[PDB]
């Protein structure tokens, strides 16, 4: 089935630059019309740029907040779809979707349509300077129990921009986790994520977060004691 | 440009209700009007294109009707998995506008918070900070209460309060507080508590641990 996965988003300051780029597979590439559509925090969607196939010359279309200063382009022999972001703004700051145009309008209509989106990557535009987060476990203080469940976390505090990634056991403990949304403070974001586990197999069985922060290259793991 | 409204941003609905999301162009868009849902998660997919069509793969509860301006989705037979943000498209003309979104929360029955308390950490004390934590957990209705108790004195201060998006399981929410104090500030109590309220209960629910015990 189709993939599109982003990469490329990251920090970047009032009137500079950033690429991002998009790997495509699972389809025909060169067939098909691509899209970069993005959504900034907490906003709506907005259509951002166009590119079509080889067969249509590779017309390019942009959306007038964009025109003039990004660039839409392919690599066909690739599968893969770039975006040249250039005199980048605040109001750019987005989560930012590689997308495949609907297929053969004789079939799907002449009205365009967003037929497969990938997960996004994360553009923000910031004065602000990359800092890592400080991570804290979590741990119930001594001489009280619950006989069913105990519940754990890390904390995550201080760190810009997003975002971050926390998980349990590498992973493996993925149906009892609560990630708590971050929350900007003086500049600076905070955030949480809890796990419950059985009480049997906790102490006796180790429990440990993993804390990404690819913005500051960070990844911290904070095993929990008792 | 074409604006594209959806006049309801947010809606709550039962399990097995019927749900309509109205869309509504400035100007005549010719049936190429389109439907997203994005999970809770980010991810997006399309429902229905050219008013009607439903993709195919997507469930046939979901429905489409309309022309000329206005339009709608319509949701039969809600399930759980709906939890979703919904957008019209239109793709008619250049640039291709989105509306606003319409965010549907699913309701269930009420459930009370599970509630957990957590002093600081050894490595934050030794930097000189304390953030004691309180987690309220899988409760329903959303609106929720919090307060800090330090030595049986509320302290608002310093708190700051972080709600889960709703579970895409069973539909309940979950809310963090964090209160942030200077380790000279912690030292100074001893007990410390974060109360719940919530209408569930006619009593608070209560976590406490005491400093020097700990």
């Amino acid at each position: 089935e189709v993939q599109l996965v982003e990469s490329g988003g990251g920090l970047v300051q009032p009137k500079g630059s950033l690429k991002l780029s998009c790997a495509a597979s699972g389809f025909t590439f060169n067939t098909y019309a691509m899209n970069w559509v993005r959504q900034a925090p907490g906003k709506g969607l907005e259509w951002v740029a166009r590119i079509r196939s080889k067969s249509n010359n590779y017309a390019t279309y942009y959306a007038d907040s964009v025109k003039d200063r990004f660039t839409i382009s392919r690599d066909d022999s690739q599968s893969m779809l770039y975006l040249q972001m250039n005199n980048l703004k605040t109001e750019d700051t987005a989560m930012y979707y590689c997308v495949r145009h609907r297929g053969a309008p004789l079939y799907y209509g002449n009205g365009a349509w967003f037929a497969y989106w990938g997960q996004g990557t994360l553009v923000t535009v910031s004065a602000a300077k990359t800092t890592p987060p400080s991570v804290y476990p979590l741990a119930p203080g001594c001489g009280d129990t619950t006989g069913s469940s105990v519940t754990s976390g890390c904390l995550v505090k201080g760190y810009f921009p997003e975002s971050v990634t926390v998980t349990w056991n590498s992973g493996s403990l993925s149906s009892s986790v609560h990630t708590f949304p971050a929350l900007l403070q003086s500049g600076l974001y905070t955030m949480s994520s809890s796990v419950t586990v059985p009480s049997s197999t906790w102490p006796s069985e180790t429990v440990t977060c993993s804390v990404a922060h690819p913005a500051s290259s960070t990844t911290v793991d904070k095993k929990l004691e008792p | 440009d074409i604006q594209m409204t959806q006049s309801t941003s947010s809606l709550s609905a039962s399990l097995g209700d019927r749900v309509t999301i109205s869309c509504r162009a400035s100007q005549d868009i010719s049936n190429y009007l389109n439907w997203y849902q994005q999970k809770p998660d980010g991810t997006v997919k399309v429902l229905i294109y050219y008013t009607s069509r439903l993709r195919s793969g997507v469930p046939s509860r979901f429905s489409g009707s309309g022309s000329g301006t206005d339009y709608s989705l319509t949701i039969s037979n809600l399930e759980q998995e709906d939890i979703a943000t919904y957008f019209c498209q239109q793709g008619n003309t250049l640039p291709w506008t989105f509306g606003g979104g319409t965010k549907l929360e699913i309701k269930r029955a009420d459930a009370a918070p599970t509630v957990s308390i957590f002093p600081p950490s050894s490595e934050q004390l030794t930097s000189g900070g304390a953030s004691v934590v309180c987690f309220l957990n899988n409760f329903y209705p959303k609106d929720i209460n919090v307060k800090w108790k330090i030595d049986g004195s509320e302290r608002q201060n310093g708190v700051l309060n972080s709600w889960t998006d709703q579970d895409s399981k069973d539909s309940t929410y979950s809310m963090s507080s964090t209160l942030t104090l200077t380790k000279d500030e912690y030292e100074r109590h001893n007990s410390y508590t974060c109360e719940a309220t919530h209408k569930t209960s006619t009593s608070p629910i209560v976590k406490s641990f005491n400093r020097n015990e700990c």
